[PDB]
């Protein structure tokens, strides 16, 4: 855009950003390349302040504006979207909470954001970030969610860029952080459904890449659906096969069958009815997500990958797996 | 004892000018003999023995004044301390600079100084360049014991260029002698006597005059001061850069000072063969537009009629398909009148390759004659003409055009008192101009030695005939020239060691233009012609382009070229790039970047190369000095900056002639001088200067 | 003064000042050897290397100049040795007379880049482990060429970037008339 | 000696102009002429958004200016060319001492 | 203003320029006049002498204070 | 070390010296930093080689020395944990730049 | 008694607190100026923005003034 | 004395050289054949350009910006023209 710099971290680019779920794995390397290629990024926050503390650095001084915002009010949506051209949505969740339900969570809000950005005549571009395979009829109630949400972000807002990362490994992830910590129970990795789910993983740093590379591309990469995959298309199993080989640790796999899984994830899924009391989050064991993991659809397709982009993603194997050093 | 001396060279590597190397006085600098020449002054017999006089009213390029007595050295068999400034060294005389009697004159004279003087440092602009804080806090006493109540002075109204605060102005006489001689417009005064002398006019009467913002370098204290630069800026914040000047085709060497990406103050700097130390009010306040409407971002025209601030990529795209859809022989090039060497040869080489000849300045009209060099000169260096006898201006308004030419023919009719010959529209002068005739007419009666003028032209043993490049516009271009050149022969103007005849231009670019041969063939261009490429051209007649003609204007202000422009592709200013640029005299210098170019914009050969490429034409070079080398093959006269390459070949190889016009008198070829180009029309200085008239 | 005269007269090579302490400007091959003397000499006992203090004079053709400075506990005298070693002049050390010259030495070689011979562990003293570029020189911008660091996902870690600052503000305030 | 110099590779292609400040045309004092600066053009300064103020990207932003200023065009070349960078040497502009007199003021102009 | 308009985002306050245009100029006797500051000279700006000899106010460059002959 | 290049030939055998250095103590370098999985023992001694060739055009034996200490230099802040590894895997026309600046 | 914090102290008693000067802020309020006299502000850091202070381009400030000296066409 | 250039060639460029020891055979051809060439040419941009020491080259642009580069190093004034000759010809 209007870009008066040399390369970042006091350059401009005209690129003032509001990444919805910058306070998160995937936010952290967004906003770091956001505000290192010199763009502001006005952070919004859900809750504590100590949220995006760790955002107010890899940025010069107001480069990265932390904001807070209620997800379920609007004219703060609109004061946190006030000052920007560009409005990132990664805000998503892979487990229901009592308050916030599936669709209040994926859907009903990237819709909000998507109609408090077409009012707010200004953003540029709106980049929309949900899953891979989020196509409905998908049995994870997070992925229909998450394609109603695409499908409510084109409709009430076109040339809105919608990334469609899978899985995505690195520091602080959801994928390979539960396995390890569950390596520590004595090496017994429950791969679920006996691995045969076909996913792609890709480096978070590369889908980062990549919504940063819709943003600084030309009109194009508007209203196309990108599927930010990865390389090495992998098995559930295969990719456990990489960890162990990072984390010092002898693979003891177990398979378990969906009916077993799905029972041993029936608990943590009466998060409505427990009211008095927030469930701790199920990392491993998550209904949604072992749905999803039944159909090896999260590979993918002849849609728009990274090559459409300029961009070709990091291997899973050396560096961008090197997070897992931190459990030897 | 087989000491070592330091090798005491002259005060800032003045070249010491001998007359001949027999009357060379040798007097003594404080015990260490230098050799003068015949009648220089003890301050020149000093600042060629290294030693720096204090002086606060003797300018070198001004007279000489006894208004204040800041240097009295004691010579060694004198009554009394002798002002350096007006005593002529004799051969033998002992100069003492340092001597204590020196010193306590010097320290007496920064009292006084110091003693009406308000303290105004801090609210003065110059108060870091200050002669006086200067020599106080290095010639003068520590401490003052005047206190009692200083003089005080109103405010004189100068105009709005020279901001005046005459209590601080400690009356050396400087700026008064300035306006008197080298500006020659008279109007500054020294009113009254006693510590109640005022230096101002005593009715209030703007500077009318030009040239006159140079007397705030002049002025060694912070009264008179640039307006403009009212308080912006301080003489330390200032990053200097030794650039070049782009407004008028004299090419006055200037230092673009700026304050980190913009502009704050533009400032003369010494060069005796262009500008001495004096630059046109043109070049001090044009500053101001290089941050005004400034193009930053390459707007194409959508399918309403408003602009759309594309990228690079797509405004170069829709350009370079526009030019593949359209004849050849309709691509035409007009370069503007800023435009440096390299993005006219990159011009050149583009619309060349695509198969077409139609790239011209913005300034030269049809059928110019750029083969010769001589033809569009000031083959005469601007120096040259402080040795010509007599001058005729053949129309050429030299005060308005080419200020700095005409400073130099003011400085040059004080000091020796030449007497020039005016052949133009009615005009005022700075000095006295002895104008003839109106028309190409009285030039006809000068051809043919029937004029009373043309006696005098014969008699001058170095005469000059400086004929502007503004009458090229006239039809009869070739019949006025071969008269020109009539008068030359008849009355040995050129010959081999004086080269008398010179042309003088308007247009930066012009001089470079027709060195690289960017010539006009004639109309029909710009005419059924359908991609006019304006490369910065603002003066280009958009009235005569077809209206289906997709006009491309590469500039970086725009005025009404812009508004036209089917695309427009912002380009840097004079400041932001390097550009090689050749002044009238033939001397090409070369400006140095001083300020980051503006949003989005790119150099001006950098966007026409970029174009070409964009456009399928495969050009050789890729770099700056890629098409420097480029200009050394199409014109190596631009490629040895910083030296003037005169042409060697005089007028007795144009072919022929033709009969000049009788009607059309010489018209005004620059009406304002104060909106000469884009830089200046976009300034919110140069405008407003409208009522200076 | 004694010293210069039972000095070797080549030793004190090239100059001698006489006030603001004197100096012998000697001759890099000779200095370890005129540092041996002034050092171990009966009636000139230094003892006491102070300071080694590396001056860049980038117009000179040698460019530093390795200011040995040299106090004398027992005469209460100071000497101040200096040499002359451009960028690229292996100079001699003297950590084998006065052992408090390693670290100086080495603090002499990372500022400014003057090798010293045969000095064991002439490690870059001051400066950044992985740090390119000799600062205290003359021609090396005070910001510095690529010495932003600033934490990153490659987490727990400090990149080391090109560099870009509020730009250093020079200020030429130096006046005419010196 | 441009490598050994620690100075990055993108820093050594650079474009200099060796030249000597003129006289700052506002004071009439020769006190800062013959020093000869390498000016490493360094063009490319924006404005931090946050502050008003300007924000280099250039490590040469100042050092041409600031601190590294030679006394002889020779010693100016000798370092240009020694780091390796293509420097233009862009000599400075003398004045004349022409001849001047008082005298001169009240000349007489006959009749 | 407008140049008040650069640094002061307030404008509730009144502007330094109108708080200056605002306070009335000081009779004085003769043709200079001192404008020290605002009464301590060592707490004041650098001493100003201003010239009195036109008819409007002459204003004090520092301090904005405006001075009339009053004769 | 005293510069007993006193000529190339002396310059170029410690070049070779320091090569072999550099060359016989890789083992360590992937040992400490791990980089026995991602690069291969030709691949760190083929940037070594492009390394001491990439400045192999100097004719002045100081300036060779110099580079050659250098050289030492780093490799003894690689072989020590003194510096990271995260730059030792990184250390192992007109237009396209025309559409981003004007430099 | 709860959520003090220093800086609450008025200049007017800022000075005798801190043992500075000898003259209670009853004193010193005959000194204070009248024409631009503002009142204390607590230095509301952190407790919440608008009540924070904020340049005059960081986005959170209303009026987010554009530093770039070229004025655009 | 060529008189067909203007309709074959777009610009003839000679690049003498004001006082050369060399060159000097350039600017004999110049001062003796350019009044007739332009003369006989009266639209042609035949460019002559000066130097200080740049080798005396005559170059020639075509059409479509084509450029033969012909260096005068030695030739003498009929060498000179008959180069120029070869020029116009090898455009038409
Ligand atoms: N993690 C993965 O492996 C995959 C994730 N994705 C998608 O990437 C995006 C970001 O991933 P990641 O950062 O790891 O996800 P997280 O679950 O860690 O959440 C990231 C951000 O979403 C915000 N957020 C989530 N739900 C809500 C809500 N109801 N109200 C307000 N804010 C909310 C969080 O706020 P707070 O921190 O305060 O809770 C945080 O800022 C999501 O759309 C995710 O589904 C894509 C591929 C798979
Ligand atoms: S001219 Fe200005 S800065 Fe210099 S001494 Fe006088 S008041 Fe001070
Ligand atoms: S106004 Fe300036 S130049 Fe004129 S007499 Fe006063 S101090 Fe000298
Ligand atoms: S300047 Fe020479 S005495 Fe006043
Ligand atoms: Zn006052």
């Amino acid at each position: 855009l209007a870009r008066k710099g040399t390369g970042g971290r006091s350059s401009v680019s005209g690129i003032v950003a509001t990444v919805f779920g910058a306070t998160g794995f995937l936010g952290r390397y967004l906003v770091q390349q956001l505000a290192k290629m010199g763009s502001q990024v006005l952070v919004p926050f859900r809750g504590s302040e100590d949220s995006p503390r760790h955002l107010k650095l890899m940025g010069d001084l107001g480069q990265v504006v932390p904001m807070k915002f209620d997800p379920r009010d609007e004219d703060s949506i609109k004061a946190v979207m006030a000052k920007a051209n560009v409005v990132i949505n990664l805000i998503g969740r892979e487990y229901e909470t009592r308050n916030f339900s599936f669709e209040d969570a994926n859907h009903h809000i990237a819709e909000k954001l998507a109609l408090v950005a077409k009012e707010h005549g200004g953003i540029m571009r709106y980049i929309q970030v949900s899953c891979l395979g989020a196509s409905v009829s998908s049995p994870s109630r997070m992925l229909r969610a998450k394609a109603a949400a695409e499908e409510a972000v084109l409709n009430a807002l076109p040339e809105a860029t919608i990334m469609r990362p899978a899985t995505m490994i690195g520091t602080e992830d959801r994928i390979l952080n539960p396995w390890s910590m569950f390596v520590k129970k004595y090496g017994f990795l429950p791969l679920i459904g006996g691995g045969t789910t076909k996913f792609q993983p890709v480096y978070v740093v590369d889908v980062a890449a990549a919504i940063v590379a819709a943003l600084k591309d030309d009109g194009s990469s508007m209203g196309k659906t990108y599927e930010l995959g990865g390389p090495d298309v992998f098995t559930t199993h295969e990719l456990a096969e990489i960890m162990y080989d990072m984390i010092r640790e002898w693979p003891r796999y177990v398979k378990l069958p969906f009916p077993i899984a799905k029972a041993m994830a029936a608990p943590r899924d009466f998060m409505v009815n427990k009211v008095p009391f927030p469930l701790p989050s199920p990392q491993i064991f998550n209904l949604d997500q072992i749905n999803a993991l039944t159909t090896d659809t999260l590979v993918s397709d002849n849609a728009l990958k990274f090559q459409d982009l300029d961009l070709v993603p990091h291997k899973l194997k050396g560096y961008p797996v090197e997070f897992l050093i931190q459990y030897r | 004892p087989t000491q070592i001396l330091p090798p005491r060279n002259p005060v800032g590597g003045a070249r010491v000018h001998f007359s001949n190397p027999e009357d060379a006085i040798e007097v003594f600098v404080d015990g260490y003999a230098v050799k003068v020449p015949k009648g220089f002054t003890v301050l020149q017999a000093c600042e060629v023995a290294g030693v720096d006089i204090p002086r606060f009213c003797y300018h070198s390029r001004l007279s000489i004044a006894g208004n204040c007595r800041m240097c009295l050295v004691e010579v060694e068999k004198s009554p009394k301390p002798v002002a350096s400034c007006a005593m002529p060294a004799l051969p033998g005389m002992k100069i003492k600079t340092d001597t204590p009697i020196a010193k306590k004159a010097r320290e007496g004279v920064m009292e006084f100084l110091l003693m009406n003087h308000p303290l105004d440092c801090p609210i003065c602009d110059q108060g870091g360049e200050c002669d006086l804080q200067d020599q106080s806090m290095a010639f003068g006493s520590d401490r003052g014991r005047f206190t009692e109540m200083k003089r005080s002075v109103v405010d004189k109204n100068l105009g709005p260029l020279v901001k005046t605060v005459m209590t601080r102005c400690i009356q050396c006489t400087r700026c008064v002698r300035f306006a008197s001689e080298v500006a020659g417009v008279q109007d500054l005064g020294i009113l009254g006597r006693g510590s109640g002398e005022e230096i101002g006019t005593y009715v209030e009467k703007l500077m009318t005059s030009e040239l006159s913002g140079n007397v705030i370098d002049i002025c060694p204290v912070g009264a008179l001061t640039s307006k403009p630069f009212a308080f912006k800026a301080r003489n330390w914040e200032l990053k200097a850069t030794e650039t070049i000047d782009v407004s008028d085709a004299v090419g006055s060497n200037i230092r673009v000072d700026s304050r980190g990406p913009e502009v704050m103050r533009i400032i003369p700097r010494l060069n005796e063969d262009i500008n001495e130390e004096w630059i046109s009010d043109k070049t001090r306040f044009c500053y101001d537009g290089l941050k005004r409407q400034r193009l930053s971002d390459p707007m194409i025209r959508d399918s309403d009629g408003r602009f759309k601030a594309v990228s690079w990529r797509d405004a170069l795209a829709v350009v370079g398909d526009i030019i593949h859809q359209v004849k050849p022989d309709e691509i035409v090039g007009v370069a503007g009148q800023l435009s440096d060497a390299e993005s006219m040869m990159v011009l050149k080489d583009f619309v060349n390759r695509m198969g077409s000849d139609n790239v011209w300045c913005e300034g030269t009209a049809a059928g110019v004659d750029a083969d010769l060099r001589y033809s569009y000169l000031m083959n005469t260096s601007i120096s040259g003409l402080e040795n010509a006898d007599l001058f005729l201006l053949i129309g050429t308004q030299p005060r308005v055009e080419a200020a700095m030419v005409n400073a130099r023919i003011c400085k040059t009719v004080r000091a020796s008192n030449a007497k020039v010959g005016y052949v133009g529209p009615p005009a005022e002068f700075n000095y006295d101009c002895k104008h003839l005739g109106t028309g190409p007419d009285t030039l006809k009666e000068i051809a043919e030695g029937r004029h009373p003028f043309c006696t005098a032209l014969k008699n001058a043993k170095n005469p000059a005939i400086i004929v502007g490049a503004g009458l090229f516009n006239r039809t009869d271009k070739n019949a006025i020239l071969s008269s020109v050149e009539s008068i030359a022969q008849a009355n040995n103007v050129v010959r081999p060691d004086w080269n008398g005849l010179n042309f003088l231009l308007q247009y930066a670019a012009q001089a470079a233009a027709l060195d690289l041969g960017l010539i006009q063939q004639s109309a029909k261009a710009l005419e059924s012609a359908k991609f006019v490429y304006l490369m910065g051209a603002d003066d280009v007649n958009v009235d005569k382009i077809p209206k289906d003609a997709f006009v491309v204007y590469q500039g970086h202000h725009g005025d009404k070229a812009v508004y036209r422009a089917n695309v427009i592709l912002p380009a840097s200013a004079f400041t932001e790039k390097e550009g090689t640029y050749e002044n009238t005299e033939g001397f090409t210098q070369q400006t140095v970047p001083a300020v980051p170019t503006v949003g989005d914009a790119r150099d001006d050969w950098k966007i026409v190369r970029a174009l070409s490429e964009v456009s399928g034409v495969k050009l050789p070079y890729n770099s700056i000095e890629g098409v420097r080398s480029r200009i050394k093959s199409v014109a190596p006269n631009l490629v040895h900056t910083d030296e003037r390459e005169p042409a060697a070949f005089g007028p007795s190889l144009k072919p022929e002639c033709k009969e000049a016009m009788s009607t059309t008198p010489f018209q005004t070829v620059v009406e304002n001088f104060y909106m000469t180009n884009s830089i200046t029309r976009a300034s919110k200085i140069m405008a407003q200067c409208s009522a200076v008239l | 003064k004694y010293s210069w005269e039972t000095l070797p007269k080549k030793w004190v090579k090239k100059m001698e000042r006489s006030e603001h302490g004197n100096r012998f400007d000697t001759n890099t091959d000779y200095l370890f050897q005129l540092l041996c003397f002034l050092k171990l000499h009966t009636y000139t006992r230094v003892q006491v290397l102070i300071d080694i203090c590396g001056v860049d004079y980038p117009s000179r053709k040698r460019r530093f100049e390795v200011v040995y400075n040299l106090l004398s506990t027992r005469y209460n005298s100071r000497i101040r040795v200096q040499t002359s070693a451009d960028e690229v002049t292996r100079i001699s050390s003297v950590v084998s007379l006065f052992p408090s010259a390693g670290w100086w030495e080495r603090e002499v070689w990372d500022m400014f880049g003057v090798s010293f011979i045969n000095h064991p562990d002439l490690r870059r003293i001051l400066t950044d482990y992985g740090f390119e570029g000799h600062p205290l020189r003359k021609d090396f911008p005070l910001s510095g060429y690529v010495q932003v660091r600033y934490d990153d996902p490659e987490k727990r870690v400090v990149s080391e970037p090109i560099e870009m600052t509020q730009e250093f503000r020079y200020f030429d305030f130096a006046s005419p008339w010196e | 000696i441009g490598k050994v110099s620690g100075i990055p590779e993108e820093h050594l292609s650079r474009k200099v102009i060796i030249y000597s400040p003129a006289r700052t045309a506002t004071q009439s004092g020769s006190g800062k002429l013959g020093k000869w600066k390498i000016n490493f053009v360094s063009t490319l300064k924006w404005e931090n958004p946050l502050m008003g103020w300007t924000s280099t990207g250039d490590p040469y932003a100042n050092v041409g200016d600031s601190a590294l200023a030679f006394d002889s065009e020779e010693a100016a070349k000798s370092f240009a060319e020694r780091h390796g960078w293509d420097y233009k040497v862009k000599k400075p502009n003398t004045p004349l001492l022409k001849v001047k007199s008082y005298s001169d003021n009240f000349k007489w102009k006959g009749n | 203003g407008n140049h008040t308009a650069k640094w002061m985002q307030d404008r509730s306050k009144k502007s330094p320029m109108e708080l200056i245009s605002e306070v009335p100029p000081i009779k004085v006797d003769g043709r200079i006049v001192a404008c020290e500051g605002d009464t301590n000279p060592a707490l004041g700006h650098p001493i100003e002498f201003i010239c009195l000899d036109l008819n409007e106010p002459a204003i004090c460059k520092y301090c904005g204070l405006r001075y009339v002959q009053d004769h | 070390v005293p510069p007993n290049s006193a000529n190339l030939t002396e310059a170029r055998r410690r070049v070779f010296d320091f090569f072999r250095a550099a060359c016989r103590s890789i083992p360590t370098i992937m040992d400490i930093y791990n980089l026995q999985d991602v690069v291969a023992p030709s691949q760190l001694r083929y940037a070594i080689s492009a390394q001491i060739r990439n400045n192999a055009h100097i004719t002045d034996p100081k300036v060779i020395d110099l580079l050659i200490f250098k050289g030492m230099e780093e490799l003894t802040d690689i072989v020590d944990h003194a510096k990271q590894r995260h730059h030792i895997i990184g250390q192992y026309d007109f237009l396209k730049n025309f559409y981003t600046s004007n430099y | 008694k709860d959520r003090y914090n220093a800086s609450q102290v008025p200049a007017e008693w800022h000075g005798w607190l801190h043992f500075i000067t000898d003259h209670t802020g009853d004193e010193l309020l005959s000194l204070k100026p009248k024409r631009y006299g503002l009142e204390h502000k607590e230095n509301f850091s952190g407790e919440g923005d608008a009540y924070i202070y904020h340049s005059k381009g960081h986005t959170l400030n209303p009026g987010q003034k554009n530093w770039t000296r070229y004025q655009s066409w | 004395w060529r008189g067909s250039i203007s309709k074959s060639m777009k610009e003839l460029r000679i690049l003498l050289c004001q006082s050369s020891p060399a060159s000097a055979p350039t600017r004999t051809f110049v001062e003796k054949n350019y009044k007739d060439l332009k003369s006989l040419n009266p639209k042609l941009p035949i460019l002559i350009r000066e130097c200080s020491g740049v080798q005396p080259q005559m170059w020639a642009r075509y059409d479509m910006g084509v450029e033969r580069c012909v260096n005068l190093d030695g030739l003498t004034e009929p060498q000179i023209l008959k180069a120029l000759e070869n020029l116009v010809k090898s455009g038409a």
